[PDB]
């Protein structure tokens, strides 16, 4: 790429979002959304192998009816208000069509099935961000929404959300997937908390944002899009093996580990707000993401996969060192439980 | 040694002086905030 | 078949090292891995220990009520009183719903 | 005398360390120093603190 | 509580800062040292509880665990030097944290305050074991195992933590002490039937009860000495201890709501201490005996009468030392044989004249001989279960007169016998695998002469 | 929540109003754990790097206890801000709305008649 | 507009019908999904007039901005499409099962 | 004592497109490493 | 390091190219004479004249440069290759796996002199023409089918992105002459090499190989007698115009990433391990564990280049 082209795209990709997060017209939110889309879908092809302009086609198709049923709703709160702008008075139906808008540019829970797919084309680098910051926007114009939309049905995304993600991922073995069906997962739990504590919607991605980015630049490190290939990881670079270890079971929710308090205040706040129906199918599930966490725990660390002999060449030529990020952001994730309190 | 002088082979100097002097504007920085703000704190509050 | 290593044997740490102590192969290691293992385990944990949990004085006071019952069975019989008196909290302070 | 008796100190200066902290634990939790009614005295002749 | 902890931590620094030659001596003579700080706890000396500070908290209950907790790590360290003595030097040192952080977290799960502290830690311990028994497993199985493991207890524990976030709304704080000083009287409801439910239920999963102990047959398999002696000395008790604190609240409904459990353990008692009759794999029978002498403590603290409970505390800390001395010396048998098979192996005594000794001495601690803290458990449990309804002796009447049979059966057809004829030659004993016998029974011996130390909260 | 708050600073870290809180000891254990939260991470880092563990990047060692811990104290100082806050705005209320928040009398034992279920 | 921002309305849901399934060729989306945005303009463009609210045309504008440039990335996804599979036809995009 | 490192056949079953392949989902055939078709 | 900083700061290997810098290798039989030849070209444009690659090519590129132990290098053994041709253990196609390991490195490391320096190189033989070698090996009871597939499977995978040979010099000599030409120089397992193998490693050479590189790059082949004449073929390169080729569409700003790759070794190579389970590739864990505790341990190894003191690394305490 130009590096010129490369600035463009890169200042749009990120003035994308920013747009978002600061304007309160939403006009001016919806058009935040709108150069998020234009400007992924080039990095998305970069490669342009045959999968890739696929997984673009619909990437792209998925967030355009998406971004065309936001602005519908804003053109409608036009004219039953005057202001360009969700109010406490808006009509209900207008508010759902946000959310489901939104829950579709997000990927959750019915709408799931265009993540997978276009996380499965896209390299592992734009894997993150498609993944990371493309999910801020949204939820952001979801966030300064909050008093408005049902409780109903966020509750029911965000369900739905849970198992198909639990479910999906336990048939995959492509890892790509796999992250993009955790995804799903945890951004149910962000909706699900939504309507009664935003404020927890930002540390239930927060958390996910600190645990999925050393992830991916762990499964990238060794470029294995393969649980076989990250089953190598042993032979490859052994140190990586501990925190792999740790930060899986941190994206599901085991105590000890960081990755308890999200699921553990999401939950405190449901049953504070007596919905401990919901919260308590929620968690039971929850428990179905951490077997296919193990699982790969398993074939990456616990056991020893055989390995090829061409690898020993690899082992010779030094290993290009993983960025600072991924142990500041292993650390930080892996092991802050003991500083919940301030978290929160 | 090696076929392919290491990189490392020498530090990077200023490395060393952008981490060492880094970490220890934060201390003197951080000490200094510490007593600042204590005072403030006491004499914002009776003492 | 894949390549993969022929089965090790187990050595016979009793051929070579005769005086084996079961801690590590190498035999001053050995020996100072038992001579630690003994002492710090039985000659000031089981010794050490058992004097002190031994000398724990009057231990959940149990010491103390075979007396304070002999004051108070001294005390309850010769001024009449009944030994246990059949109500502990006393009727007078219970207001029963009326 | 660090020469390897530096890593034998280390289990042994946890004790310390954790005592230190444990008599750091009584002193937060002074209230009721001598408030409490089973155990509540005047303060005998040159005694300023029933229990440290 | 910091001193049974902090230096424990230090412990760890210890394992991986020290000698690849030096690091088994460092940690194993500095735990022993950290099992007598250990024993001040003990010191109580009147009524009034330790609560150490806010957090950190020992009462009658806690303290005989901690000090086994701390006791066993020297055990296991020492369990563990062979096999893992063929390991790459950064392996062992991973193993040797891998038993210090257990006891660590054991300790403080043991010595909580807040029963959610207890649920944080009491699951954590779940990542230590798990790692244990999978990394290290020699059996094709161990990766099924620790599946076992992890789902059994998970599914068991989300739902005491959305039980106990609700007390907290419910009540308002989840700290012991307060909870055991308020009014929470559950009110025979279906929910609070279910409440119950949900807190008891987790607790009773790693107590291995009747119906959901399939997990530890397959556990204790394939996991390594170390993680065997865990499992069953201190990781099972978890879930008594659990009971024991948390049944201060739900008091009315497990008057009616134990009836199904009770039953469960007592007909459980019976058939897992039957299958132990003819089971060939000689850590099989030791782990069927495991569940038919725990079945026996949740079917003490559900009937929850005082000598139910101290009979409970003195089983448990008693079979916790007695099982773990079983699988020390099953390992002892399965490193030089290489098989775990109990008809193999026939005749030891002739060529290992002690540890026969030392396996007598665990049977008959296994069976109720009378002078033990063993048999003053179980004639206690016996004497309560009696009291709930006089029938019961028929059921924990047919388990003893099993439980002789399979506990002289491990003796009689592996420890007597013609030997067998030409197994791989069974080297010598080692001075260690002796000692860490003598380590477990010489502490047996001595809690049976002053046994009021053991005795538990009631009394 | 919090946020809406009359006076809120919409952009700042910590308003002044946070001066009259006491400033968090530098040896607040949270701070230290930050600090050895931050020793792990340049061990890790040297690690996965494959470097000697503990004997290399002796100067990134100190940026990192020393950047965690710098950050922490200004972390701190401002968590344990909106938690002053909280009560601020959480007392007040209870007072300025009395009536929903009326003080209760509770019956002494004595007089209150909890049922009594039996072991046997 | 009572019942002519209905009209336009239905015409947003008869083409969000049409975007949402999908037949053989792909531009029929693309140009259905063009005829959502003339619906929007249109019923921006509707009640900004009829409220007098001059200070919001900008809107009705903006909005065929950046719907043009969205179209314009749509269509190249297409032509990248029909020079990969030599047609628009979706079917062909099935790779990623 | 060799404690058993998973062998060639363990390591296969996770190879395949989805780990627990249905009726025509086997059918399928693994993603190709480069992440390019031959098609 | 190089990275676009430095490219968009300069360092654009279109400012450092020349007419005497191309990718130029020469390929012949068993014995073609390539390595005189391939000396000489390279004495006469400066080009920077790589060696075969071979078993330990890649220990002499990496640390210290000793030979590695064969374990270490992957157990492979072209002597074994010989005396055993269908050997139970399969050392053939081990052999054949980590060679075409070694010429991926040698070809990535060729291409990394050539966008810094600006020098060209000439590689003899290359990962593009390996194939001939496998062939044969397969029309002989050398290599079974699945054992080709995966080969072509790794050669699909990484060959592609590196750009091809600018040229690719060619000598022949037919089986005849090889085979005598081994007997002048004795050893005792290249003597017994079936001709037949010959005649299928040269075959795959002109009916595949040749023709296949001829579109894509100036195949110039020489007779033994234009050989032995390193003045007539240089002249015949310095000749050729280097016209057709994919090389005409690499601007600098395509540079730019192909040398990111070369410069990281680590990935050229990053689908020679896929992990595709054939039986003689396999390490196996507790083999493959040992191997590498053993390999991590030699002086040097066990810490990145700078930092293990053994060699007499200093001022680690600060790097
Ligand atoms: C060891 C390093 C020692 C360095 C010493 C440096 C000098 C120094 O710190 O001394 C002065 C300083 C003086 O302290 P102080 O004010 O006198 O302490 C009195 C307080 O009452 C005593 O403090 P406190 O307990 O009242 O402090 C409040 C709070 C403070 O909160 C904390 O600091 C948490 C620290 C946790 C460790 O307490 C808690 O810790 C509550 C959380 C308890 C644990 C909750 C999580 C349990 C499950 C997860 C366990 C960890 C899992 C990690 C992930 C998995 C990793 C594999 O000492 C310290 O504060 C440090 C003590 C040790 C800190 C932890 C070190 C590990
Ligand atoms: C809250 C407690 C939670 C549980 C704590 C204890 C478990 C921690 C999580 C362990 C998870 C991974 C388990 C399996 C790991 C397998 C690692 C392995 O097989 O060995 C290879 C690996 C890399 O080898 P390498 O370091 O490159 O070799 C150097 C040679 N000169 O070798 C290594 O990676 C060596 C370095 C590993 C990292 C150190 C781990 C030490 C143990 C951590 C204990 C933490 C205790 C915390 C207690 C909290 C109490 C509240
Ligand atoms: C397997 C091991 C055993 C699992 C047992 C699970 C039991 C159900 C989950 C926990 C139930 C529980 O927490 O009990 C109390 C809860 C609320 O009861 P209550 O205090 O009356 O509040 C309702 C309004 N008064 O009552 C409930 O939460 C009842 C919830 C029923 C449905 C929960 C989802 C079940 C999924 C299976
Ligand atoms: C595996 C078993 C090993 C051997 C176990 C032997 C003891 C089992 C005891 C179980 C029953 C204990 C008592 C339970 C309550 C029975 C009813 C009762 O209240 O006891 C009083 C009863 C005498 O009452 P009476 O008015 O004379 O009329 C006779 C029928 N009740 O007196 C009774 O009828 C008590 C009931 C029987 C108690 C003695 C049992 C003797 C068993 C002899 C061998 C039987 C086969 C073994
Ligand atoms: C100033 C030092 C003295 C005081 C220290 C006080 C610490 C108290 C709290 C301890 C917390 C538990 C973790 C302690 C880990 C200590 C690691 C260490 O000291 O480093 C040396 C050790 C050498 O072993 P090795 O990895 O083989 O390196 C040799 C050269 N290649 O290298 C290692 O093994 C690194 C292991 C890192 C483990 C990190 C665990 C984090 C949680 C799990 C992930
Ligand atoms: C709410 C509805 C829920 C439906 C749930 C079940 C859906 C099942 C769909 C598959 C049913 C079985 C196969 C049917 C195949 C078929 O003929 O219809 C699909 C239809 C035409 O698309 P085509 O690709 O040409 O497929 C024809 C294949 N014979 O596909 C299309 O129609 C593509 C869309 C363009 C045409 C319709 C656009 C909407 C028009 C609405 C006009 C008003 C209708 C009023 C009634
Ligand atoms: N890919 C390969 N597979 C098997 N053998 C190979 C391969 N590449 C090279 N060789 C062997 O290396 C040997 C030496 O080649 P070469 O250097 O051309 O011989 P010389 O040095 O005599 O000119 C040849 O006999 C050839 O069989």
């Amino acid at each position: 790429m130009n590096p010129i082209t490369l600035a463009i795209i890169y200042f749009t990709i990120f003035l994308g979002p920013v747009i978002t997060m600061s304007s309160t017209n939403l006009m001016l939110m919806w058009v935040g959304l709108e150069f998020s889309l234009l400007a992924i879908i080039p990095m998305l092809i970069n490669k342009k192998n045959p999968r890739s302009t696929e997984a673009a086609t619909k990437y792209f198709v998925t967030q355009a009816t998406a971004s065309m049923i936001i602005l519908l709703a804003i053109v409608l709160n036009y004219k039953q208000l005057g202001t360009w702008m969700f109010q406490q008075q808006t009509n209900g139906l207008i508010l759902n069509m946000t959310l489901m808008a939104l829950s579709m540019k997000l990927g959750l829970a019915p709408f799931h099935f265009w993540l997978p797919e276009v996380t499965q084309g896209i390299p592992l680098h734009m894997g993150l961000i498609l993944l990371t910051w493309q999910k801020i926007a949204p939820l952001s114009i979801l966030i300064q929404i909050y008093p408005l939309l049902n409780s109903t049905i966020i509750l029911m995304l965000a369900i739905t959300s849970i198992f198909m993600g639990a479910w999906g991922g336990l048939n995959q073995t492509q890892m790509r997937k796999i992250m993009a069906y955790s995804s799903i997962a945890h951004m149910g739990w962000m909706l699900a908390i939504l309507p009664y504590n935003p404020s927890l919607t930002l540390l239930n991605l927060m958390i996910y944002i600190i645990l999925t980015a050393p992830m991916f630049m762990a499964l990238m490190l060794n470029n294995s899009m393969t649980i076989n290939s990250i089953s190598l990881l042993w032979n490859k670079t052994p140190a990586m093996l501990t925190m792999i270890s740790l930060m899986l079971l941190s994206l599901g929710g085991l105590p000890p580990l960081t990755g308890f308090l999200p699921k553990w205040i999401i939950i405190t706040e449901l049953m504070k707000n007596n919905c401990l129906i919901m919260a308590t199918l929620m968690a039971m599930m929850a428990l179905l993401n951490l077997f296919f966490y193990t699982r790969l725990i398993y074939s990456t660390s616990l056991t020893m996969f055989p390995t090829n002999n061409n690898s020993k060449m690899m082992t010779h030529q030094t290993k290009t060192k993983p960025n600072l990020m991924f142990s500041t952001l292993a650390i930080m994730s892996t092991m802050t439980l003991p500083l919940a309190p301030q978290l929160i | 040694f090696y076929v392919r002088e290491p990189v490392n082979a020498k530090p990077n100097w200023l490395a060393v002086g952008l981490s060492v002097g880094a970490s220890v504007f934060m201390w003197i920085y951080l000490i200094q905030t510490h007593n600042e703000d204590v005072l403030e704190y006491k004499r914002r509050n009776g003492l | 078949q894949w390549q993969e290593d022929p089965e090790p044997e187990d050595e016979n740490v009793y051929a070579k090292n005769p005086d084996f102590h079961g801690y590590d192969s190498d035999p001053v290691v050995d020996v100072w891995n038992m001579r630690a293992v003994f002492f710090f385990g039985f000659s000031i944990v089981l010794v050490f220990g058992t004097t002190f949990v031994a000398y724990v004085p009057d231990y959940r006071m149990q010491e103390w009520a075979r007396r304070e019952a002999e004051r108070l069975v001294k005390y309850r019989e010769v001024n009449g009183l009944p030994i246990m008196e059949s109500n502990y909290f006393d009727p007078s302070k219970i207001q029963l719903p009326e | 005398l660090l020469r390897e008796h530096w890593v034998h100190i280390l289990v042994p200066a946890g004790f310390v360390f954790g005592c230190y902290l444990d008599r750091k634990d009584d002193e937060k939790l002074t209230a009721f120093r001598n408030k409490s009614m089973l155990f509540q005295r005047e303060l005998r002749p040159n005694e300023e603190v029933t229990w440290k | 509580m910091l001193k049974i902890i902090l230096p424990s931590l230090m412990l760890l620094p210890l394992t991986w800062l020290s000698s690849p030659k030096k690091t088994w001596t460092n940690v194993t003579s500095y735990s022993f040292l950290i099992s007598l700080t250990s024993l001040t706890l003990l010191w109580q000396t009147d009524e009034n509880y330790k609560n150490f500070s806010n957090m950190f908290s020992s009462d009658p209950l806690s303290t005989p665990l901690i000090i086994l907790t701390a006791w066993l790590l020297p055990l296991m360290l020492m369990a563990s030097q062979n096999h893992l003595k063929k390991d790459n030097n950064v392996l062992q040192k991973l193993y040797i944290s891998m038993l210090i952080s257990l006891q660590i977290l054991l300790i403080m799960t043991f010595s909580a305050t807040e029963l959610i502290m207890f649920y944080i830690l009491f699951e954590a311990t779940l990542i230590p074991t798990l790692i244990i028994i999978t990394r290290w497993g020699n059996q094709t199985e161990r990766l099924n195992a620790g599946i076992y493991f992890l789902f059994y207890t998970l599914i068991g524990s989300i739902p005491l933590l959305i039980a106990l976030i609700l007390i907290q709304n419910h009540v308002g704080t989840l700290n012991l002490m307060i909870l055991s000083f308020t009014t929470h009287t559950l009110d025979a409801s279906w929910s609070n039937n279910l409440l119950w439910l949900a807190c008891m239920m987790a607790f009773l999963i790693k107590m291995p009860l009747y119906g959901v102990h399939l997990w530890l047959p397959k556990a204790h398999v394939e996991a390594p000495i170390a993680g065997s002696m865990i499992l069953a000395a201190i990781l099972l008790k978890l879930g008594s201890y659990g009971m024991i604190r948390i049944s201060i609240i739900l008091d009315p409904l497990t008057k009616y709501m134990a009836y199904p459990f009770i039953l469960l353990s007592l007909w459980g008692m019976i058939m897992t201490s039957s299958i132990c009759l003819r089971q060939t794999d000689l850590k099989s029978l030791i782990a069927y005996s495991s569940v038919s002498h725990m079945a026996l403590v949740i079917a003490s603290i559900m009937i929850q009468t005082p000598w139910s409970f101290m009979g409970a505390t003195m089983l448990m800390i008693a079979h916790g030392l007695t099982s773990s001395l079983l699988f020390c010396l099953a390992n002892s048998n399965y490193e030089r044989i290489h098989s775990r098979t109990m008809i193999m192996a026939r005749g030891l005594q002739m060529v290992f004249p002690l540890m026969a000794t030392w396996w007598l001495m665990a049977s008959l601690a296994n069976l109720a001989l009378p002078p033990s803290i063993n048999l003053m458990g179980e004639l206690f449990i016996t004497m309560s279960l009696f009291s709930w309804s006089n029938f019961t002796i028929i059921l924990m009447g047919i388990n003893i007169i099993i439980t002789g049979m399979y506990s002289m059966y491990m003796i009689i057809t592996t420890q007597r016998g013609k030997l067998t004829n030409h197994m791989i030659n069974l080297q010598p004993s080692h001075t260690r695998e002796l000692t860490l016998m003598a380590l477990h029974m010489i502490p047996l011996i001595l809690l049976t002469t002053s046994p009021k130390l053991i005795t538990g909260l009631t009394m | 929540m919090m946020n809406g708050r009359p006076g809120h600073e919409p952009l700042k870290f910590l308003p002044d109003e946070a001066r009259s809180l006491p400033p968090p000891k530098l040896n607040d254990p949270r701070l230290v754990y930050m600090g050895l939260l931050g020793y792990c991470t340049g061990l890790m880092d040297n690690m996965l790097r494959m470097r000697p563990v503990m004997r290399a990047g002796l100067h990134r060692q100190l940026l990192f206890v020393t950047s965690f811990v710098f950050a922490g104290y200004f972390y701190l100082k401002r968590q344990n801000y909106l938690y002053a806050v909280k009560d601020h705005d959480m007392f007040g209320y209870i007072k300025l709305h009395p009536e929903d928040f009326p003080e209760k009398e509770k019956k002494t034992y004595a007089e209150i008649l909890e049922p009594f279920h039996p072991v046997r | 507009m009572p019942s002519t921002f209905f009209n336009l309305t239905m015409a947003f849901s008869l083409s969000l019908l049409g975007t949402l399934m999908f037949r053989s060729h792909l531009m029929s989306t693309l140009l259905c999904l063009e005829g959502m945005v003339l619906s929007l303009f249109i019923m921006t463009s509707v009640t900004s007039l009829n409220s007098n609210s001059m200070s919001s045309m900008p809107i009705p504008i903006t909005i065929l901005v950046f719907a043009a440039c969205e179209a314009a990335v749509g269509l190249a996804l297409l032509v990248k499409v029909s020079n990969t599979y030599g047609t628009d036809y979706v079917q062909n995009l099935n790779l990623l099962q | 004592a060799r404690q058993w490192q998973p062998d060639i056949e363990w390591a296969e079953q996770f190879s395949g497109a989805v780990m627990y392949p249905s009726k025509e989902t086997a059918h399928w055939k693994p993603p190709p490493w480069n992440d390019v078709d031959i098609l | 390091r190089y990275g676009l900083l430095a490219a968009i700061l300069g360092d654009k290997t279109t400012k450092k190219l020349h007419e005497y810098s191309r990718v130029i290798t020469v390929d012949g039989n068993i014995c073609s004479g390539k390595n005189k030849l391939a000396k000489e070209i390279a004495q006469q444009l400066g080009m920077k004249h790589y060696p075969e690659a071979g078993i330990q090519y890649s220990s002499t590129t990496t640390g210290d440069g000793r030979p590695l132990d064969i374990e270490f290098s992957g157990s492979c053994s072209l002597e074994k290759f010989y005396d055993d041709p269908k050997s139970n253990d399969g050392n053939s196609y081990r052999l054949q796996s980590w060679l075409y390991a070694s010429r991926l490195l040698q070809y990535a490391d060729a291409l990394e002199h050539l966008l810094s320096t600006g020098q060209g190189v000439v590689l003899e033989r290359s990962i593009y023409s390996d194939f001939v070698f496998l062939e044969a090996m397969y029309n002989q009871g050398y290599i079974r089918k699945q054992c080709v597939d995966h080969y072509n499977e790794i050669k699909r995978l990484t060959l592609p992105e590196y750009l091809p040979p600018h040229a690719v010099i060619y000598i022949d000599v037919p089986v005849p002459e090889v085979q005598s030409r081994i007997q002048k120089k004795g050893d005792p397992h290249e003597m017994k090499v079936t001709s037949a193998y010959l005649q299928d490693i040269e075959n795959a050479y002109k009916k595949t190989f040749l023709p296949k590189m001829s579109e894509m790059c100036e195949v110039l082949v020489y007779d033994s007698w234009e050989a032995e004449d390193p003045t007539k073929v240089v002249e015949d390169i310095e000749y050729l115009k280097y016209n057709k080729g994919p090389w005409l569409k690499q601007d600098d700003w395509t540079f730019h990433y192909l040398r990111m790759l070369v410069q990281d070794k680590t990935e050229v190579l990053n689908y020679t391990t896929i992990p595709v389970y054939l039986p003689e590739i396999t390490i196996g864990a507790h083999q493959g564990s040992r191997i590498y505790n053993s390999f991590r341990e030699l002086p040097g190894r066990k810490y990145a280049p700078g930092y293990n003191a053994e060699v007499g690394d200093k001022w680690i305490w600060l790097k």
